[PDB]
């Protein structure tokens, strides 16, 4: 039952099936969620108890933040989609690493598209690193691992 | 060597010897402190330094 901490964690980009291996750090990843849409229904003589019905599935977001750094792959992607060119989709991989850098819990995420790219401000009073926010809508989540 | 006069203008001043007058009137005091004058610091910084 021992529980796992939140501040060893790991991000793998494929793009075209070819991993990227400059896009593996970063300084926080937002949790993921998944939501089973809902719709109350009530009957007539039917008072004292409810019932609620299933829909579709409702996917969360993927924000992750970053310093600045040197160009790389998962930056040009980015840059060329918000550029105004065809939109490119990628395959994320979230893994949660124990103590020997063995993935206890991994998360997948298929055909996640950018859609978001911002940056902090420039302040003259401030000791803060420049830390860049992305944020993908990705298709679909199915996670493997031993944890959860 | 030293004068009397000589002292009188150049060494320094003790505390415990004054007179304290308040308002138009005069009263001994024991101890009198707090005659201080204190500012406060605007700073402004800017992009290029």
């Amino acid at each position: 039952y021992t529980p796992s901490v939140s501040h060893r964690f790991i991000a793998s980009f494929l793009f075209n099936n070819i991993p990227s291996p400059l896009d593996i750090a970063f300084q926080r990843i937002s949790g993921l969620s998944r939501e089973l849409q809902t719709t109350q229904y009530s009957q007539g003589g039917e008072n004292a108890r409810n019932v609620w019905l299933a829909e579709k599935i409702q996917h969360g977001s993927l924000h992750l933040e970053r310093g600045v750094m040197t160009v790389t792959p998962l930056t040009l992607m980015f840059d060329r989609v918000l550029r105004g060119e065809k939109a490119v989709y990628a395959d994320v991989v979230i893994m949660l690493l124990n103590e020997n850098s063995v993935p206890v819990a991994s998360w997948t995420l298929s055909n996640a598209l950018p859609v978001r790219w911002s940056t902090g401000d420039f302040d003259a009073n401030s000791n803060a690193v420049l830390v860049n926010s992305l944020e993908l809508r990705y298709q679909d989540m199915r996670w493997l691992g031993v944890k959860v | 060597a030293i004068t009397p006069e000589q002292i009188a203008v150049e060494y320094p001043i003790p505390t415990y010897r004054f007179v304290v007058s308040v308002g138009d009137e005069q009263i001994p005091f024991n101890n009198v402190s707090g005659l201080d004058v204190h500012y406060d610091v605007i700073e402004y910084k800017d992009g290029i330094g």
